[PDB]
């Protein structure tokens, strides 16, 4: 006997068999060819694409947290910051405690956007040969035209940094870990997993919230829209909407005084700090497991109202953060009603999201703070909003509660398999209607493939047109929980607690 | 688990591979063929005989 | 500046995009599919077949070398071998010089059968995964059966056993490098390159020559014809071939009378020895380029004449040696007419071999040897055989001289393109005729490229049936030269002196 194998026998047989290239570009179309020659007789019927998609963004709306009354987090969070402030700042001060809350919130959608326009500025230095989305991809779900970056570098340098130096010049505190935690998600590229042709998860904001100060009836911030993905939009339009953004603050008297409070408060070692961009300055695409879990079990709340909305049986229903003095005892109040995706008529698909969600995780041993990181962009809803009048198109939920951001959408971004095979951009929430029509069901087959690419991408609840049935959580489960709408609101009351925290003057 | 093409009757339309691909290559018949050859003669292999020792 | 290279930039790229599986097993049908899917409307109009070529065996027969009378060569030599023999074996012998010379060209015909069936028993040990033509194509070349060598090993190994103790039991000189240049050719396996998936070149017998001793005129050494490729004989073909060889030498008195005096002139260590042959016993392919050289240089003369031939207007042309004591003093004849291909017509691709040869060789310096050795194989017509008759299908020709042994036909073993892709057998002379029908010009094209596999081919000499014209030598020529039927003719006389050749007494 010699017993030894037949693969150590002849090395080079197995070594010459098995060399095959790996590692193919993705931002590219591939043909995989026919196996049997004869089969371009079946028309459609052979599918010989591979499309891989790169970029799934996603798009939030920072919130301060479900307000109904005084009671409310954001409300004690106001008193005490502006106890800290007020026995700090020894003087005669003139605005109130939701005031100083109010400019609080407005600084932070300041500062959001000056992160989004630096992301657009550091994206687009991203090269790789394995990945052809970067940078356009990424450009294109953030809503600039990528080639006004290209070709006008100097002018986009210098409005962001003008933007940091106009929005960097209001103080704001950095003990509250709510600017942080927006700076995390909305400067930061994202992989799916550690390797080189990974896909990217990217935060656009779809809204901003815009101060608007009127009369005599306290402030009312309102939303301020933010260009969606598809959209060509220049450095021009970026700069109205920055000047949108701060018509009622750069120079203005009462938002001085609050700044200079906020500053002698919380010294200068204790406020944000806006980041200095130049031809230097590119962010690299990170792999994070916390941002992942929360994109996971994200759920999408819709699309925001506004006044210009035309919402049928629903009046009023526009979000807005309201601090009128003669009512609620001149609280902060933002309730908005979900389920609105820009359209008057029903949309069913939000029916599949009136189950309990299902909070899903790696490993077999979860940390607290795991648990309730995994859970940051959730939102459940608890009961349906009340028709104000004799008929009613949509259909309007109201939440238990809410974080510090809720997501409004995903935009998925791929190639074409027809030519020119240019980008796609295919925005969708976590619900997903497929009517009755032929090219509805290989459309919609060809975006679930596209999702199930994305390791921890949310969790999709399909429903189909004849069969007037929903279908569950499609995502695969390692070690799944069913959460309810009482423990996610204590989740969402102690986490929005935790981001307006300040510390005690001793 | 096994990657899947799915057939539209509806559509008469095809769907490709469906599965979450990590680091993949395009195979030919011919390939696929060699490897076949390669596994076959080394499971029907005797190395008890005097055959190269 | 930086200066360092994209490929030194992104090596794994670079690495990536060029791993291909190479060294692909010849014997093997390979389809290469298309690239233009849709080209399956073009029947025959896309070639996606790749078939390689691994045998091509070299018919022989070996000759003495043109005698016309006493004076040539092999009576010359016939001359010197019986001073020699008898010169060292005192006493009266019967024997002429023609039959002890007679004796000695059966003795070759003799070892040329055993090395053919030992080669039969050594090839069938041959495997290799890169080259699945080992070992069934090379035996369907020689002209057995593959599987009756297989089944029936023991039987096979003590026939080709019993041949080298019965034909090993006559004296030949081992000083003639007749012996040792038959020996050389014939049971040798040459690969056309030195790589692993080289093509194999063989030499196999066309004919043997069969002694006949009759009557009182002397002897006749008359053809016995061996297995031609893809006729699947078995072991009891070869043993009455084997038996017709030796039915008049086996037990004999005269011939044990010659073999005795040839014993006792030339040494037991003088002699010839053929080698035993067991289940460890194998030849491998070797490179060698004194081969190649001859194989390149090589002319088939065509068909050996038989008594069964029927040529019209060509009574009595068959070819034979003979020792006619009244006829020519006595002398060995053999002067062969050559150009006959197995029928009775005329065969137009033999006036493409009545221009003057080309002598190809590589490098640019050429010694002596290697120039006579290159022409070994070589033989050109000089004039025309005269018809005695008034019609004459054939036309046959007379050469000026010929070596050692003449090529009689190529044959070329590869796979077929058509399921279930078994072997095919062509057998073709240098010259190719390809008449005017559909399906000769791209199975002519399909020879030709299969030729082309070969690195030192035989040098080809195309001829059209609708075009009446002759195109000279296919062939690839790096450093050649004109011969013309003088300088050849020298060169013959020249190695058949040097191959019969005995030293002296002292």
């Amino acid at each position: 006997r010699n017993d030894v194998a037949w693969y150590a026998r002849y090395p080079h047989i197995l070594e010459e068999a098995t060399r095959l290239p790996f590692a193919y570009p993705i931002g590219q179309y591939y043909d995989t060819g026919y196996s049997v020659a004869s089969a371009t007789e079946w028309s459609k019927y052979v599918d010989t694409s591979l499309t891989i998609p790169g970029v799934m963004c996603v798009n939030f709306t920072p919130t301060p947290g479900e307000s109904y009354n005084k009671n409310s987090p954001i409300n004690i969070a106001a008193q005490n910051v502006y106890t800290y402030v007020r026995h700090m700042n020894s003087g005669h001060a003139n605005y109130e405690q939701a005031d100083l809350m109010m400019y609080l919130l407005a600084m932070d959608s300041l500062y959001i956007f000056h992160s989004y326009v630096r992301k657009i500025l550091a994206i687009s230095k991203l090269y790789t040969p394995v990945n052809k989305y970067f940078p356009r991809a990424l450009l294109v779900a953030l809503g600039v035209d990528p080639e006004d970056v290209f070709a006008n570098q100097a002018q986009w340098e210098y409005f962001v940094n003008m933007v940091a130096y106009r929005a960097g010049a209001f103080a704001a505190p950095a003990s509250m870990t709510y600017y942080e935690r927006h700076a995390w998600m909305s400067n930061g590229l994202y992989v799916d997993q550690d390797v080189t042709r990974a896909q990217i998860y990217m935060f656009k904001p779809t809204m901003l919230w815009k101060y608007e100060n009127l009369g005599t009836t306290g402030t009312k911030l309102v939303p301020l829209m933010m260009p969606k993905a598809g959209d060509n939009r220049k450095l021009v339009d970026f700069q109205v909407l920055f000047n949108n953004l701060v018509s009622t603050m750069l120079g203005d008297e009462d938002f001085g005084i609050m700044s200079g409070d906020v500053f002698k408060a919380f010294g200068a070692d204790g406020l944000v700090k806006l980041l200095a961009v130049d031809s230097t300055t590119m962010t690299l695409p990170t792999y994070d497991p916390l941002i992942l879990a929360q994109i996971h079990s994200a759920r999408a709340v819709g699309a925001p109202i506004l006044e210009t909305s035309t919402l049928t049986g629903f009046p009023g229903r526009q979000w807005q953060i309201t601090q009128n003095p003669d009512v609620n005892n001149g609280a902060i109040i933002f309730h908005p009603s979900f389920g609105y995706d820009g359209q008057d008529h029903e949309e069913l698909s939000f029916r599949a999201m009136c189950s309990n969600m299902i909070l899903n995780l790696p490993g077999e041993a979860h940390s607290a703070e795991m648990i309730i990181e995994a859970t940051r962009l959730a939102t459940m809803f608890q009961v349906k909003a009340v028709p104000a009048g004799d008929t009613s198109k949509p259909v309007l939920y109201l939440p238990n509660g809410f974080g510090t951001e809720v997501v409004n959408d995903y935009t998925m971004i791929s190639v074409d398999k027809a030519t020119p095979h240019d980008l796609t951009i295919h925005t969708f929430f976590n619900n997903i209607l497929v009517p009755n029509a032929k090219e509805n069901y290989v459309a919609n087959l060809e975006l679930l493939n596209n999702i199930i690419q994305f390791d921890w991408a949310p969790q999709l609840y399909l429903t189909y047109g004849i069969a007037q049935e929903s279908f569950g959580p499609f995502a695969q489960l390692n070690d799944w929980t069913i959460l309810t709408g009482e423990t996610l609101a204590r989740m969402h009351e102690v986490c929005v607690t935790s981001m307006f925290d300040v510390p005690q003057m001793g | 688990a096994p990657q899947l093409y799915l057939t539209y009757g509806i559509a008469q339309e095809s769907f490709g591979p469906f599965a979450q691909l990590n680091d993949w290559t395009i195979l030919t018949g011919e390939t696929l063929a060699r490897m076949h050859e390669v596994c076959v003669t080394s499971m029907f292999d005797v190395p008890q005989m005097g055959f190269n020792k």
